[PDB]
């Protein structure tokens, strides 16, 4: 399992996260913010199989996450913040809810 | 859940602590190693079980709201930042970071 | 929608002399199933109490005086008053009650005076 | 999957015994509960739901209450996760569920209880019987099913009458079907027992409702009673807890292939597999359910009240035909 | 020395009137040392909370009866279902006030529920009585195939069993259906000429539009519908000549609260006269027991008899001897044509108009 | 029988107002609640009616999405809300109920008064 993402940015933006190592319709996808100076944060998760979406209260109303079952890509849209972004996937054994597979990272700046 | 760890910076030629503010006999804490300019890597899960494919020099223990991490012997690899993550409640939260030198 | 107008629109005539009011509709409002037409006169002079003066073009209300009289069928209607009194100075309307025309409609109005 | 093996009971069942490209595989959550109040139930349910989105929910009950099933059904409807009642009132059968509900129960249903009853009366050719019922709920449907099954056989049943001095007087049958509650069973029966309808040849038949909690036979129950109740003697919890995962591990695997998506709860108390278990079989054992969620091969048993004043099994239901251990009725004297 | 009487309501005016009625009820009922202290709460969505909070508050208050009024208006799906389990666990009597769902009468799940308004099966009984009036022997019934539809069908079948007659056809369509053309064609092709419908407002409007398109609602037909089928835009889609029924004082709620409070007070006063009396437990947590005299007080309440008309309950735990109004659609304006007596169907001076024209009675066969 | 209405109220452009029409003196639960208009210098305009018993509602073509209606039997108080009100909406409003005479609807017989708006 390997992950790939979009390039750097410099309004609104969109970042892609493509899966090419498993069945993309089975596992959730989570988004993380890692603005320098602190550890990390948590935004939301999405299940491509059914489309159920949950969002964090702090980031509610500002980040919209969508997925495409055909191209196996994940889209997260921030509207109207300069931080490094990651898209990740759990191992699948559940309960632990840890993060094992990591992306490359897209650096957005204003 | 709010996490806090000390020291913010460590001077060695070591150990780490992470105090929290369990799930039916299971501890929910993970430690991540992040070299500069690289994505995080999971190191320890369930606060007692190490990850396969990692050197045996790493070992950890802890329970309740006080957990700690120690490493021996000391090598060039442990030269990055570290944090602790909780998963007892959603959303998850991470630590404050800890350098090494 | 049945839009009807009443001719004329005003009159300044000596009191005590008969007058004629007519309200001409587009379609025939007769309904042979119940053998009843949907006609009604109204009035409003002081306090804005629009009250049904004469309904059905053939039967007066209980309190309406004898001198008042309504008439008409199909599309043409006739409102005839034997004697004109100052108490009758007001603005009138004609309105149908047939359920076919959605919504209802109101008469043109006649601000009579003397 | 993340199966929560919930146990609400006072019986000594340990949790270490429970401990002893797959999307979920198997995960076990063990919790032992004593209180069965609405507040405790809701609090425990929400605590489990907030805990890493547990999938499977198997519950057992030691009490003999009827609202435990209602609360479990309500929680299942509001959380969208299947629930299985294994013991006690949780395993007891309720009348009518809701279409949105995903509560699947155990134990035979009332109609299925009449069929095994009439299979025994034919086997001893008591071709003349009578029906006696009271205003307790469930008599209306029991009456309708009784008449229908009689008219469609090769036996040619000779049902006498269906049923206060006149009511007891016109009774002349040998086998009597009875339907009432325990607090009323000792009352109606005592009235007739003093009148002369008990003794050598007068056989009373009652469902599991009239004879419920074992080892609680009152002072007035004529020895020689025949009733049908779920087998709780040799089918221990191990055969009743492993069966919970056997259905789910097959339903999930069958659902995954047809739909590449596994269901899950809301993961929050504040703000599929509904029709996928009709056809299912694990290791030959037909664990499939019905349209109403009832079992298809319920493990019913037939019991008799011998002289020693205790319930003992007399016959076993298997497949679709009973296998009585006597086949020729012995004699039991009462009182 | 006081009996707590819980209540659930929405409007502050509702609760003020309830408190005033309870206070006024303690005027002409003896001079002993026993009285009643009220305790009312508000509503809450997320029915888990609606059940937990109500359980905690009313159990800690240790009330004797838990009244339930109409559910919240914006959430029409809201029902006293989460209340009837929490108050049925301890066999504490419940008095529904406005809900009319017929699922409540099944007392194998909803153990301890009562009310004072007759559900929709009594409309089926009135339909049978009507069919016994105008010399009609064949009727086609269309049902929603839901729990209410099955209940209505069973009631109608039981009613027709006594008359020894039979129903020519019983149409069955799922709720919220789209294509009922086959069912309507099958009903039209048959020789039976009496049609009875019972479903939701959306389904009623849909079937009215389908019948209008199929041109089945001309002359010589018979129409009979209940209450929900002539509500909302279903009235806007309704065809001429239909016959519908509705209650009297369905949600006036004033005499409703007055009568419910009076009945509760009289039942409590009659119960406390005899010995062998217990109290509600502290079942907030840890109380696995039930009420000692639960079924006893339930029977006492169900055996009530009043003259202030009469308020008498049957074995179904409901209200009977209710009045009704008979309405015939005309010019798309509902007109009352007669009142249904307690058992008689005596009409008024109004002249009815059947689908098409004239008052002549249409037959039921295609001879 | 008599009816009571709300008092005078002026609304800024783009605002919404919820009026009421008290009812008493006749059988409320089996009646229709009609609403009218009268802009000075112009003819009246029927708006909508509401059936009391079953909340049967009808809308005019012009005001299909410009308003909403509600009722309450316990208080015998009517409810009506205006949306997207502007200066052109400035006109008097009435609540009236039709009556049945000789077993046939004879028009409007119950009337209100007042309730200005601008
Ligand atoms: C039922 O009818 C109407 C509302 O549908 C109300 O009638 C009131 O009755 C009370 C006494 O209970 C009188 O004091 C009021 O003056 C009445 N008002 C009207 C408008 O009639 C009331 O809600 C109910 N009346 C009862 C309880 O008989
Ligand atoms: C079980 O009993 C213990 C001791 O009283 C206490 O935890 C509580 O009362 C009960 N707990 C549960 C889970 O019912
Ligand atoms: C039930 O499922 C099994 C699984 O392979 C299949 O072979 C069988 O045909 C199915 N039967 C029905 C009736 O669906
Ligand atoms: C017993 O049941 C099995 C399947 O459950 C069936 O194959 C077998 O034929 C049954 N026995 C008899 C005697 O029919
Ligand atoms: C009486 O009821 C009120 C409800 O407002 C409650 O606050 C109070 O504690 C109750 N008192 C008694 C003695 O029951
Ligand atoms: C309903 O099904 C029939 C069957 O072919 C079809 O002819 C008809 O058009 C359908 N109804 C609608 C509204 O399309
Ligand atoms: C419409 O109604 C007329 C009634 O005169 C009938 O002749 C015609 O067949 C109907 N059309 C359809 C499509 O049912
Ligand atoms: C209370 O119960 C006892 C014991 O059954 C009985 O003797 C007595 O008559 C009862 N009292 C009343 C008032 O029913
Ligand atoms: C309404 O019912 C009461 C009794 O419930 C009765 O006294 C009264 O006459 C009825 N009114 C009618 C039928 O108009
Ligand atoms: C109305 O019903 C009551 C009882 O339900 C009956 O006594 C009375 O005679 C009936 N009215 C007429 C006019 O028969």
């Amino acid at each position: 399992v390997q992950l790939q993402q979009s390039g750097a940015e410099l309004a609104s933006v969109k970042i892609s996260c493509k899966a090419t190592g498993y069945t993309f319709r089975s596992y959730w996808i989570e988004w993380l913010k890692q603005r320098p100076g602190h550890g990390l944060e948590w935004i939301g998760e999405i299940l491509p199989g059914s489309g159920r979406t949950n969002y964090n209260e702090k980031f509610k109303g500002k980040a919209t996450i969508t997925a495409d079952t055909s191209s196996n890509t994940a889209y997260m849209q921030l509207s109207s913040d300069s931080a490094v972004y990651y898209c990740t996937r759990s191992r699948g054994t559940m309960i632990t809810r840890e993060f094992t597979y990591w992306g490359q990272g897209a650096l957005v700046t204003v | 859940i709010v996490l806090t760890q000390s020291p913010a910076s460590l001077a060695v030629s070591a150990t780490i602590s992470c105090r929290a503010s369990e799930y039916y006999g299971t501890t929910l804490m993970q430690w991540y190693q992040q070299k500069p300019g690289q994505p995080p890597k999971l190191l320890i899960y369930a606060a007692s079980n190490v990850d396969s494919g990692v050197p045996a020099r790493f070992s950890g223990s802890g329970s309740g709201t006080d957990f700690s991490l120690n490493i021996h012997p000391v090598e060039e690899d442990d030269i990055a930042m570290y944090f602790c993550q909780q998963s007892r409640k959603v959303p998850s939260t991470f630590g404050g970071g800890t350098k090494l030198e | 929608d049945i839009v009807m107008t009443q001719s004329p629109s005003s009159l300044a005539v000596t009191a005590g002399e008969k007058v004629t009011m007519r309200c001409k509709s587009s379609q025939s409002l007769l309904w042979s199933v119940n053998q009843n037409n949907y006609l009604s006169w109204y009035q409003q002079k002081q306090g804005q109490p629009p009250k049904l003066l004469i309904y059905g073009a053939s039967i007066r209300e209980s309190w309406v005086p004898d001198r008042f009289t309504g008439s008409g069928s199909g599309t043409d209607f006739t409102l005839t008053i034997s004697n004109v009194h100052a108490e009758d100075l007001a603005v009138y309307y004609c309105q149908h009650n047939h359920g076919s025309f959605l919504p209802y409609t109101f008469g043109g109005g006649t601000k009579l005076e003397i | 999957l993340n199966i929560a093996v919930l146990l609400g009971h006072s019986h000594d069942v340990t949790e270490r015994e429970l401990r002893n490209g797959l999307p979920l595989d198997v995960n076990v959550v063990a919790l032992l509960m004593n209180r069965t109040d609405p507040k405790s139930l809701i609090t425990h349910v929400c605590d489990l739901m907030s805990g890493a989105r547990i999938h499977g929910l198997v519950f057992g009950d030691d009490t003999d209450q009827e609202a435990v099933a209602q609360m479990l059904d309500f929680i299942s409807s509001q959380t969208f996760i299947p629930i299985l009642g294994i013991h006690g009132g949780a395993s007891m059968i309720m009348a009518d569920k809701d279409p949105t509900s995903t509560f699947f129960q155990f134990g035979a249903s009332i109609q299925q209880q009449a069929t095994v009853m009439l299979k025994i009366m034919q086997d001893y050719d008591w071709h003349v019987f009578s029906l006696v019922t009271t205003i307790f709920p469930g008599y209306r449907d029991f009456i309708s099913f009784i008449k229908t099954t009689v008219d469609n056989s090769f036996v040619g049943w000779d049902m006498q009458n269906v049923i206060t001095q006149v009511q007891l007087k016109k009774i002349h049958s040998s086998v009597i079907l009875l339907y009432c509650s325990k607090d009323e069973a000792v009352l109606i029966l005592s009235e007739a027992r003093s009148l002369g309808l008990t003794g050598y040849d007068f056989f009373w038949i009652v469902p599991s409702l009239v004879s419920g909690n074992t080892e609680l036979i009152p002072k007035e129950f004529p020895s020689g009673l025949i009733s049908v109740s779920y087998d709780d003697w040799d089918y221990s919890l191990e055969a009743r807890v492993r069966d919970g995962l056997g259905i789910l591990t097959t339903a999930a695997s069958s659902m995954l292939e047809k739909f590449s998506y596994i269901p899950e709860a809301k993961a929050s108390c504040y703000g599929t597999l509904h029709q996928f278990m009709v056809n299912v079989t694990w290791d030959g054992k037909d664990l499939s359910f019905t349209e109403e969620g009832y079992q298809v091969h319920p493990r019913l048993v037939v019991i008799v009240l011998n002289k020693d004043r205790e319930w003992e099994k007399v016959g076993k239901w298997e497949n679709q035909t009973l296998s009585l251990r006597h086949a020729v009725w012995p004699r039991y004297k009462s009182f | 020395k006081i009996v707590n009487i819980g209540a659930v309501l929405s409007t502050r005016k509702h609760e003020q009137m309830f408190r005033e009625a309870v206070n006024q009820a303690n005027k002409r009922h003896g001079s002993w040392k026993i009285q009643l202290n009220a305790t009312s709460v508000t509503h809450k969505p997320n029915a888990i909370q609606m059940a937990l909070s109500v359980c905690e508050d009313l159990i800690s208050s240790q009330v004797y009866a838990i009244l339930v009024s109409h559910p919240p208006t914006p959430n029409d799906h809201f029902t006293p279902t989460p209340v009837s389990y929490t108050a049925g666990f301890y066999r504490i009597p419940v008095l529904g006030l406005t809900t009319r769902m017929s699922i409540y009468s099944d007392k194998s799940i909803h153990l301890s529920f009562l009310r004072t308004v007759p559900p929709y099966s009594h409309q089926s009984s009135v339909w049978f009585e009507m069919m016994r009036v105008y010399n009609w022997n064949h009727i086609i019934l269309l049902v929603s195939d839901d729990h209410e539809g099955r209940a209505a069908q069973k009631r109608l079948e039981t009613l027709l069993e006594e008359r020894e007659s039979k129903a020519e056809k019983v149409l069955q369509f799922d709720p919220g259906t789209k294509n009922v053309t086959a069912l309507l064609m099958e009903a039209r092709d048959l020789e039976a000429r009496v049609i009875i419908l019972s479903a939701s407002e959306d389904d009623a409007a849909t079937v009215y539009r389908a019948a209008a398109m199929l041109n089945m609602t001309g002359s010589g037909y018979v129409w009979l519908v209940g209450e929900r089928e002539i509500s909302g835009n279903a009235l806007r889609y309704a065809p001429d000549g239909i016959i519908g029924l509705q209650l009297i004082n369905g949600k006036n709620e004033s005499a409703h609260i007055s009568d419910a409070v009076g009945v509760v007070a009289q039942a409590v006063h009659e119960l406390l006269e005899k010995e062998n009396i217990t109290d509600p437990p502290r079942g907030c947590v840890g109380n696995t027991n039930i009420w000692k005299t639960g079924p006893l007080f339930k029977r006492v309440l169900m055996s009530s008899k009043y003259a202030d008309g009469r308020v008498e309950f049957n074995e179904d735990g409901d209200r009977k001897f209710a009045n009704y109004s008979i309405m015939n659609l005309q010019n798309r304006k509902l007109v009352q044509v007669g009142i249904y007596n307690g058992t008689h169907v005596i009409p008024n001076d109004r002249k009815i108009i059947w689908p098409g024209g004239e008052t002549e009675k249409p037959r039921g066969y295609q001879m | 029988g008599q009816m009571q209405q709300s008092g005078a109220e002026l609304v800024k452009p783009g605002a919404s107002v919820k009026l009421s029409c008290k009812t008493s003196g006749f059988s409320f639960s089996t009646s229709y609640i009609n609403w009218l208009k009268q802009k000075p210098g112009q003819s009246l305009e029927w708006i909508a009616w509401i059936y009391a018993g079953t909340d049967g509602t009808s809308y005019n073509q012009k005001f299909t999405d410009k308003a909403q209606l509600t009722v309450d039997t316990s208080s015998s108080t009517a409810y009506m809300q205006f949306s997207s009100l502007t200066t052109d909406d400035s006109a008097i409003y009435y609540c009236a109920r039709e009556g049945i005479y000789y077993g046939n609807y004879a028009g409007f017989t119950y009337w209100g008064q007042g309730t200005l708006v601008t």
